[PDB]
């Protein structure tokens, strides 16, 4: 939309959890979690492919 | 509100003009400029509790910590009014120490 601005990525996610109605203190309160689950998902479809 | 379907930037409005077997869409952006960085945080920590914004970023201007909008740069002093609390500051990542000011109780003298 211009030019890009950074921000750092666990603050973009926030931005993105309450774009779909889900406060933001429930990202940073699992950030962790997020994570891990995230790096799982990306592993698995390699492993399909 | 979806991306590049009335142009480049953040759509505004559009007029229509006709042409000959054809139309023509003027569309009207907002596009943002001439930006400056700071430092920035997720939350804030007082009296053992954590502070988000409400809708804002906390960003410091290399002293102090302000709430601003997330598209134009207009910073104001963090209150109860611009935050939500939710758990003690032992979970949160980044989490910074600052001064939240109530307006009550410097009322009441
Ligand atoms: C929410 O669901 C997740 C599942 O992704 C739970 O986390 C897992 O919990 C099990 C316990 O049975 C652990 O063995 C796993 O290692 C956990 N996964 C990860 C990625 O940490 C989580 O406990 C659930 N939360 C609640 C409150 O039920
Ligand atoms: C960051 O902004 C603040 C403005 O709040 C500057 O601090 C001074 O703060 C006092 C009281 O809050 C004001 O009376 C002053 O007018 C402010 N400015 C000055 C120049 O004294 C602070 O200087 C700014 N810091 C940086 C690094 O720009
Ligand atoms: C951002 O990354 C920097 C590293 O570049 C982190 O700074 C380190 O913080 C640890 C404490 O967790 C210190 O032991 C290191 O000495 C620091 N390294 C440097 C180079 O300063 C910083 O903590 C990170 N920020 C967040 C919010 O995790
Ligand atoms: C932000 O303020 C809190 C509140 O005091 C600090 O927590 C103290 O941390 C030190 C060192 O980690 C401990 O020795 C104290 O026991 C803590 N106090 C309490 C009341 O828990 C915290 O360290 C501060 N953060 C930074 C970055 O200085
Ligand atoms: C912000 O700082 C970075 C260096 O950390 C620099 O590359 C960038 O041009 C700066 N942008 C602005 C608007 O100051």
């Amino acid at each position: 939309a211009g030019a890009a601005l950074q921000i750092p990525f666990a603050m973009q996610m926030a931005y993105r959890f309450n774009g779909i109605g889900v406060t933001q203190n429930v990202l940073y309160e699992n950030q962790k979690l997020i994570a891990n689950q995230f790096n799982s998902a990306i592993g698995k479809i390699q492993d399909s492919l | 509100k979806r991306v590049d379907f009335c142009g480049k930037g953040y759509h505004l409005m559009s007029f229509p003009q006709s042409a000959p077997h054809g139309v023509v869409f003027l569309h009207v952006t907002y596009v943002p400029a001439q930006e400056k960085n700071f430092t920035t945080a997720p939350a804030i920590c007082h009296d053992g509790k954590a502070h988000f914004p409400r809708e804002g970023v906390f960003v410091s201007n290399g002293t102090h910590w302000f709430v601003t909008q997330r598209n134009f740069y207009e910073p104001q002093i963090i209150t109860t009014d611009n935050t939500f609390v939710s758990g003690n500051c032992d979970v949160v990542i980044g989490i910074v120490n600052n001064t939240v000011y109530d307006p009550l109780q410097p009322e009441l003298d």
